[PDB]
RNA sequence: GCGAGGAACCUCAUUUGGGAUAUGGUGAAAACCGUAGGUGCUGCAUGGUUGUCGCAGCUCGUGCCGUGAGGUGAGCGCCCACAUCGGUAGUUACGAGGACUCUACCGAGAGUGGAUGACGUCAAAUCAGCACGGCCCUUACAUCCGGGGCGACCACGUGUUACAAUGGAGGGACAAAGGGCAGCUACCGGGCGACCGGAUGCGAACUCUAAACCCUUCCCCAGUUCGGAUCGGAGUCUGCAACUCGACUCCGUGAAGCUGGAUUCGCUAGUAAUCGCGCAUCAGCCAUGGCGCGGUG
């Protein structure tokens, strides 16, 4: 029916749906042409499936939280492990670029006596 | 600046004295100079002292204690 | 990190060392514009390797690249022009050239 | 702290909930001519939230009543329910 | 906690309300009675009672004019391995005497 | 027809106990005081209060910290 | 940019003056008239709290060495949050993919941030948070109220805006985390706009939350379509009252400012630099401060 996995990426969670199709990709009821304009954004979410796979999968993503670099980093990852679950002969070939590996980096708190998180205020 | 739905802030009992009336002693700083006010001598306070002031039509619509320093 | 429209980390790292402000993209149209500039004004080989052979014309091999791309900014920056872009091709025409206040300095 | 300024505090109150109704009542009319005769202790103006057992009248708080060093003496020695301190 | 009501947004009107033996507490009271009476220090009959009677570490502090000098001062007496905490005031004619009793066994 | 029980304290043991459920989000509040009592301002210390909340439904029909609301 | 995390009145301690120790009339009010307390002194008398020293060595016993001052077996140096996966819950969340809140393992193979601070010197700070030894005020250093002051005018510290094209303006397209709601507000119109006047949900997984970014056009190096100080006019709120001395919205006016000498300050990664959002106190607010939250990086 569908493979299911997910993908997180700082306050952004991705949900991806992969179905046998034709590209396609649709994000948040939106193509993905129309979702993500820049270049860059849409070569991210892509990665994976041009590493190894495209025009030969139907994707549905929802997206939720964090920016526009936050969910396209998401959305790549959650991709990533959808396609291991399909063939598990394709795990070398996604870990060797670093895609299913999930970077655990949030935005540290800010301490007490300080105007940001590691920045102090000027002694002089 | 003071709403119109409410209009002009003259203190009443000042207003009494003036329209019954020397000159007139008060404290009453920020009451607003009433067209019936000209002609009239008033000493507004201002901290230690009742600084004298003459009521002419140029300064009707202005403070009391705007010529009245107090530093 | 993979640059989005050659796929040389170079070009992404020399992106970084333009970054402003923490804006990426826009370090990034700028570098584009100037590798266009380069091609519509002057110009043998393509932008690319011609902004190579400007940096190879311009000690650990990674500290070099590092300097070397520095120096190239910043006499970008130290040129005069309107557009940022429009300074930084006349820099790689210039170190393409071998001459001018960027090479050697 | 003091005694004349908590003496003073109470009856600011008294004199506040005595005219709370007269006022609110001259207030949804138009009137202002008469709003002016009431005195200025009844108006609820006048009226400062000091600490309810020192009396300090700064770093006040809203949910407890108390300024900021009695809260955390407080919540030091337990007396203020559920209130705790935070590991990190 | 020492008060378990519940409190929800609304604290004011019930702390103002509340407001109006080797069990911490009852020996730091013990020893600042003793400093009342003025019978010098004391701290080392409590030691020796919480030694007695099954204590694994006490540890006492006397902080204020010890002995009517004009001068202050705190010391440490300290028993077991201590490896709960009481504190109590003492009003003697030379001011006020603080006394900080620890007790590790419980 | 049903009946909604919604129970919330400051202890989620105590809740948890007393509830014999759908867990709720808890409502977090941290406050910052000077640790001083006087102008030494930058060191502060965190209290925080929690206030921990669960739903439970019959349909077709405790210890001091807790308020229920039966609906 | 501190006690102060809300000085128009009150707070308020400081100054000048008027008092005292049911209705009328007189009054600026307090008040008038008839029918024990100290926010006074002493932090070099204290308790309790705090900052520094900024820390690896702090104590209890035996023997032995020295004429002596001295030298040399036991007690002590974790916790919270974040990542991955595996079992239970389903409403105001989306029948179990996420959220939400309870548990159990987590490299012998192919960590970070924060709080604890036994170990400390500064006669370090705090009698104005709070108690308290001594001294000094009682026809006044006690007490009530109006009107003023804490906001008046060269040096230093801490910040906010800029000095511009990696930019300003106009028009469209974006998608967040946390935190508030007797107050925020769905919707209709008076309005250029601050918010007023009719009404609607909501005491809380109904209501306030984006901007930087992504397109299109103008400006083209000009003290300018940069900059937004100062000053004139109109107003909208709060409040008994906005002159001294509030915030906000329109219309004008348009200042210094061309990236900063000697020197000096902050950090080593979701970090600096940037962009917006929220909260505490609070009728209103001086909030460019303090405390947090997320984007790109
Ligand atoms: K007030």
């Amino acid at each position: 029916d569908y493979i299911n996995a997910i993908g997180r990426r700082k306050a952004a969670v991705a949900r991806v749906y992969l179905s046998e199709g034709s590209g396609k990709i649709v994000i948040n009821k939106r193509e993905i042409e129309q979702y993500f304009p820049s270049s860059i954004l849409q070569y991210i979410v892509k990665q994976p499936l041009l590493k190894l796979v495209a025009a030969k999968y139907d994707i549905k993503i929802n997206l939720r939280g964090g920016g526009f670099k936050g969910q396209s980093e998401a959305a790549r990852l959650a991709i990533a492990r959808a396609l291991v679950k399909i063939n598990p002969d394709d795990k070398p070939a996604l870990r060797s670029e670093g895609f299913i590996t999930r970077d655990p980096r949030v935005v540290e708190r800010k301490k007490p006596g300080r105007p940001k998180a590691r920045k102090r205020f000027q002694f002089s | 600046s003071r709403s119109l739905k409410k209009g002009p802030y003259i203190n009443l009992k000042l207003e009494k004295k003036v329209l019954a009336m020397a000159v007139i002693k008060t404290w009453a700083r920020a009451s607003m100079i009433s067209p019936d006010f000209v002609g009239h001598t008033i000493a507004v306070h201002n901290g230690n002292k009742f600084i004298p002031v003459f009521v002419t039509e140029n300064m009707v619509g202005h403070k009391l204690g705007e010529f009245s320093p107090t530093r | 990190l993979p640059d989005p429209v050659y796929g040389d980390v170079r070009v992404t790292k020399f992106v970084n060392h333009l970054m402003y402000d923490g804006k990426k993209n826009t370090a990034f149209s700028i570098f584009y514009g100037a590798l266009d500039i380069v091609k519509t004004k002057h110009s043998e080989k393509s932008a690319l390797e011609i902004w190579k052979a400007a940096l190879d014309n311009i000690i650990r091999p990674e500290r070099k690249e590092s300097i070397s791309m520095k120096n190239l900014i910043l006499y970008a920056r130290k040129r005069g022009g309107k557009t940022m872009a429009d300074k930084l091709a006349a820099e790689i025409v210039d170190a393409f050239n071998n001459q001018g206040a960027a090479f050697k300095r | 702290a003091k005694e004349s300024m908590k003496a003073r505090e109470v009856k600011r109150a008294k004199l506040v909930a005595k005219y709370a109704a007269k006022r609110a009542a001259l207030k949804a009319e138009g009137n202002y001519e008469a709003l002016q005769l009431l005195p200025k202790n009844a108006s609820p103006v006048r009226l400062h939230n000091r600490c309810s057992m020192t009396g300090r009248p700064k770093g006040y708080m809203r949910q407890f009543g108390i300024s900021r060093i009695q809260f955390r003496e407080m919540a030091s020695a337990g007396l203020i329910p559920g209130v705790k301190k935070a590991s990190w | 906690w020492d008060s378990n009501w519940y409190g929800g947004r609304k604290y004011g009107e019930t702390l103002l309300e509340d407001s109006r033996e080797l069990d911490a507490a009852i020996v730091a009271e013990n020893i600042a009675r003793q400093l009342e009476g003025k019978i010098a220090y004391a701290v080392k009959m409590a030691i020796a009672s919480a030694m007695r009677m099954g204590a694994e570490g006490i540890k006492i502090q006397v902080s204020g004019r010890l002995n009517g000098a004009e001068m202050a001062r705190s010391e440490m007496f300290k028993e077991g391995r201590t490896p709960d905490y009481a504190l109590a005031e003492a009003l003697t004619k030379v001011g006020l005497l603080g006394i900080k009793v620890w007790i590790c066994k419980g | 027809q049903k009946i909604r029980i919604k129970l919330k304290s400051y202890d989620y043991m105590l809740v948890d106990k007393s509830a014999e459920p759908i867990p709720l989000p808890t409502h977090k509040r941290i406050f910052t005081v000077n640790r001083s009592t006087f102008v030494n301002k930058k060191s502060r210390e965190q209290f925080e209060l929690s206030s921990y909340k669960r739903l439970i439904d019959i349909y077709n029909s405790l210890p001091s910290g807790v308020e229920v609301e039966i609906k």
